[PDB]
């Protein structure tokens, strides 16, 4: 909805300017944890888990989820805390889809592809997880331990994408965000690494 | 027995001095080795396999990546190795210097990716896409993953039909035929990636843990396998829709227009395609210059000659 | 299966692979292990198998025996055989690699033969045009030259090779007709026919290839007549 | 036994192939030593450090 | 070595779908068709196949798979190859048997001329005919013998198609000379003088 209108508007702008272009609660706690682990593994790729229904909220924010009401309190809390992975992935998917149109310019375009590459490695981690799940060696504690860095990184990238979207930033304005977010997250390599990567990638066409 | 033979080999072989000639070297080596056993993190060879894939892409040797993948196939086929992870990491370090059941589901999804309907999953033309038939046999997650995968198969079918049409007609001009032939270059990589996946699907028997391997293939594995192929086919489908009626210079401009995307992967692919398409155009120009004439039936040149 | 497959590709259909004379090579879809993708790949390959079969039939027809007759047609068949030869070598190498590793998928074979998958239909198109129009004599030399400017680099290279063979044959003819003024005709196939011979030759423009300038033609006639009368 | 010998031979064949295509810079004996020590639970990066320092001393 | 005896052949080989091809095809026929009754065909190795083919090329009279039916080489219909199937096997064998029958005709001509003149009328035209025949057959036989020697060395497994393609130029020359012989000799009856037959064959070869 919003993305289509934005891309149409900026394509028209480019054309005007450049003149071209059983109950789970009944289940034992271990079985419930395994089921929810598989469900969240599904959710990582944006597909539903067997006991969670994606809330069909699109065009306003990233995809959120609703768990089944038959769920342990602690496990429901844990899944609540771990959910933002799903919404951050939906956000990055929508971002990469929207930068598809050339009307965002190459700089914005080359932006999303970079995150696309990061998306790749994200899925790789998920594969790792599912391998451990294939081994049956995965516990929710260790799942959270592994995701915490990934949680933070996805949060950073989702914030960057949301800022670019809300500001409708194109060109140096995006780079300004890159200039700003570079300083916005001083004191941690977690965000500084990505900021440097994105600054380089976006500046290369503008350079 | 291990450490002695290790030190003897690494001294007499790596260095031209034997272990009976230089003494402290093997001492430092064994003390560095000593008191270390193994990482406690997951030691699945898939992670290092895609690490190698990423490195090879960084080396722009995707053909080499496919070759390494096939060699990995034989390596798992033999069953003579139990610690491939360590040897693969060592090879990575060395190479850095010079540079129904899910089995049926995956077989059917492969079949679809070859452009032809599978089993329990087929082209729903009512949906004009690929749909899971008899999905009550599976769960919702399985069918969702299948649909996400089969988007690529639908794009493949589209591009195959388009390339067959353009390979059929001859009034489509020399430049159009060159475009279609270049389009088949990427189809070649599509196909041999598919062949690699089919070969690894089962090997020939359950020799290891599963499929002739130590690790079972899953939809998630196919997902990471197709990530890059999916974007490749998306770019190609965009290109083919772009050049709907562009002929000769029309098409040459159209492709040069889509050369400005800014995705260095896709941008370089488009540049390769444009170079291939312009090669006939360049030959036309060279003939028109050196010979003062070029003859055509499907007028794709920018010079019109009058009878 | 795979060996039967390649032998069918070798022009020797098996039990599953049935060669209808005009129905082409087709698959006896009866094996319990066959799958729709399997059968689709099988049909895609039977395409090229039928192409090879028809190639062999035509070449035997117009190389082993003397309309549809003359040195041009035998040269056409010989060049078609030569162009198909690398296909045969590729087939044999694929057989060898299967005989090495049995875990290879038929998809690998399809990947390998995609090199000629596109090449074959264009060659069939050209040869069926030649036959249907009954192109005879030097006209045939023009025919492929017309198609010699195609857009398929593989097909274009094959056509250049066959056209070089045709050039060589007609260069033999022209050398014969120049260096000693000797006209050789199997079925009166030459860009020059006999004239009065009392003057000596008459051009054959209707059969002259398009890429032969007329000026060159009359220069040739002048030289040949001068030599013969001398 | 004989099948084991053929397996070991094709194993060394494949490892040589991957090494050569991967321009790693080793020969048959080096690879045999490496693989024989591979199952011994041996730190790879330490091996790489050792071999790199050996190769740097070679020219020096 | 003795293998032309009628005893059955049972041999070890790699077992695969394509290695057990004939057996698998017959099992499929029987399972699909219980009506199917397996036709007895002796199993032979490609090694034996190629040795028999070499013998036919040399013109060996004692043949097992090949039947000299009415003076023409044909196949034996009670033999099979597990790597192959019956239909294509027979197709290949008949493609070879065309050349084999040509060779048989050549052999009979040779034996007739050499009767296996200082008394009768001179026939030196026939003498040179069969002299060149023998020379060409000698070259062909050295080719075949080299192939056979490579076979007997028991090297890595080698397929028939290689030798088929190697001898294909020889197959074509075989066909050409068969046509020429039938034209210049078989056509003219022996009722004519040596003059008539000699001129007929001479003009055949000149044309």
């Amino acid at each position: 909805q919003q993305s289509l209108e934005l891309t149409r508007k900026m394509l028209r702008d480019k054309q005007s300017k450049k003149n071209s272009g059983v109950p789970i609660g009944s289940l034992p706690l271990a079985s419930q944890e395994a089921a929810v682990v598989e469900d969240l593994l599904y959710v990582l790729v944006g597909v539903d888990g067997r006991y969670i229904s994606a809330q069909p909220l699109t065009g306003r924010q990233g995809r959120t989820f609703l768990v089944d009401p038959n769920l342990d309190l602690s496990i429901r809390e844990l899944v609540s805390r771990i959910l933002p992975v799903a919404a951050s992935y939906s956000t990055v998917t929508r971002f990469i889809e929207e930068k598809s149109s050339f009307e965002y310019g190459q700089v914005n375009h080359a932006l999303a592809a970079a995150m696309r590459t990061l998306v790749k490695e994200y899925l790789v981690l998920v594969t790792q997880l599912e391998q451990l799940q294939r081994q049956g060696l995965l516990s929710l504690q260790k799942l959270w331990f592994y995701i915490q860095p990934a949680m933070r990184s996805l949060d950073i990238l989702a914030s960057l994408a949301t800022s670019v979207d809300k500001g409708e930033c194109i060109g140096g304005a995006t780079l300004s965000l890159l200039h700003d977010r570079s300083f916005s997250y001083t004191g941690d390599s977690q965000a500084q690494e990505l900021c440097l990567h994105l600054t380089k990638a976006a500046s290369t066409p503008y350079f | 027995k291990s450490p002695n033979v290790l030190l003897q080999n690494l001294c007499c072989r790596i260095l031209g001095k034997s272990e009976a000639d230089v003494a402290q070297q093997f001492q430092y080596a064994v003390r560095v080795i000593g008191s270390n056993f193994a990482p406690t993190v997951e030691r699945d060879e898939f992670l290092v396999a895609e690490k190698i894939k990423k490195e090879l892409t960084r080396q722009r040797r995707e053909a080499d990546a496919a070759l390494f993948s096939e060699l990995h196939r034989k390596l798992h086929s033999q069953g003579v190795l139990k610690n491939k992870w360590s040897i693969l990491y060592l090879l990575l370090s060395l190479s850095e210097d010079p540079r129904v059941t899910e089995a049926a589901l995956v077989r059917d999804i492969l079949y679809v990716f070859q452009g032809i309907d599978g089993k329990h999953v087929k082209m729903s033309n009512a949906d004009n896409c690929y749909t899971v038939e008899g999905k009550a046999n599976l769960s919702k997650s399985l069918r969702d993953t299948a649909v996400r995968l089969a988007e690529l198969g639908w794009l493949h079918n589209k591009i195959r039909k388009y390339t067959d049409q353009r390979s059929l007609d001859r009034s489509f001009g020399l430049v159009g035929q060159s475009f279609c032939a270049a389009l088949h270059q990427e189809l070649r990589e599509y196909y041999r990636l598919l062949s690699v996946l089919h070969s690894q699907l089962q090997l020939e028997d359950d020799q290891g843990v599963n499929l002739g391997l130590e690790s079972s293939l899953t939809l998630r594995r196919l997902l990471v396998w197709t990530y890059d192929p999916k974007m490749r086919l998306k770019t190609l489908a965009a290109l083919v829709d772009h050049c709907q009626g562009r002929k000769g210079g029309e098409l040459a401009s159209a492709v040069h227009a889509y050369t400005k995307t800014g995705d260095p992967y896709a941008r370089s692919l488009v540049q390769h395609i444009l170079s291939l398409v312009s090669h006939p155009v360049l030959s036309f120009l060279y003939r028109w210059i050196y010979d003062g004439e070029l003859e055509d039936t499907y007028h794709e040149f920018f010079v019109a000659s009058d009878p | 299966m795979i060996h039967e497959l390649l032998l069918a590709l070798s022009g020797y259909p098996g039990s599953i692979f049935t060669w209808n004379k005009r129905g082409g090579l087709q698959v006896s879809q009866d094996f319990p292990f066959l799958h729709p993708s399997e059968t689709s790949v099988l049909n895609r390959l039977c395409r090229l198998g039928t192409d090879y079969i028809r190639f062999t039939e035509f070449i035997e027809q117009y190389t082993g025996h003397v309309g549809l007759h003359g040195i041009y047609l035998r040269a056409f068949c010989t060049g078609l055989d030569s162009v198909l030869q690398p296909y045969r070598q590729a087939l044999l190498d694929l057989e060898q690699e299967f005989l090495a590793d049995p875990h290879l998928s038929i998809s690998h074979i399809n990947y390998s033969l995609d090199q000629f998958q596109l090449l074959f239909p264009s060659v069939m198109v050209v040869v069926e045009q030649i036959k249907s129009q009954k192109i005879h004599g030097c006209q045939i030399l023009e025919t492929v030259y017309k198609h010699s400017c195609g857009g398929l680099p593989p097909v274009r290279s094959a056509l250049e090779k066959i056209l070089a063979v045709c050039h060589g044959v007609m260069y033999k003819q022209l050398s014969a007709w120049m260096l000693h003024g000797l006209l050789l005709d199997q079925h009166e196939e030459f860009f020059i026919k006999q004239g009065p011979s009392s003057k000596q030759f008459s051009l054959r423009v209707e059969i002259l290839p398009s890429y032969i300038p007329v000026r060159v033609a009359e220069k040739i006639l002048f030289v040949g007549e001068s030599v013969q009368m001398f | 036994a004989a099948a084991n010998l053929n397996a070991v031979r094709e194993t060394m064949d494949v490892l040589l192939e991957i090494s050569r295509i991967l321009n790693t810079g080793l020969d048959m004996e080096t690879l045999s030593i490496c693989v024989r020590l591979c199952e011994q639970g041996i730190n790879p990066e330490a091996l790489s450090s050792v071999i790199k320092e050996l190769r740097k001393a070679t020219e020096a | 070595r003795q293998y032309w005896t009628t005893r059955s052949s049972k041999f070890p080989h790699s077992l695969h779908l394509h290695s057990n091809l004939a057996a698998v095809w017959d099992q499929h026929l029987y399972s699909s068709d219980p009506l199917y009754v397996p036709d007895d065909r002796v199993s032979v190795t490609e090694t034996q196949v190629i040795r028999e083919t070499l013998w036919l090329l040399s013109g060996v009279k004692k043949l097992f798979i090949f039947q000299l039916i009415d003076g023409k080489v044909a196949v034996r219909n009670n033999i099979m190859v597990t790597h192959l199937t019956h239909s294509c096997l027979r197709s290949v064998l008949e493609q070879i048997a065309a050349y084999g029958q040509v060779v048989f005709r050549l052999q009979e001509f040779i034996d007739e001329v050499m009767g296996h003149k200082s008394t009768d009328a001179p026939f030196r035209t026939y003498q040179a005919f069969m002299w060149a025949l023998y020379k060409y057959f000698i070259s062909f036989k050295e080719e075949l013998s080299e192939i056979e020697k490579c076979i007997i060395n028991n090297d890595t497994t080698v397929t028939l198609a290689i030798v088929v393609d190697k001898l294909s130029p020889r197959l074509a020359q075989l066909k050409v000379l068969h046509k020429v012989f039938s034209t210049g000799v078989a056509e003219v009856p022996p009722d004519t003088r040596n003059v008539v037959r000699a001129s007929h064959l001479l003009n055949t070869l000149y044309k």
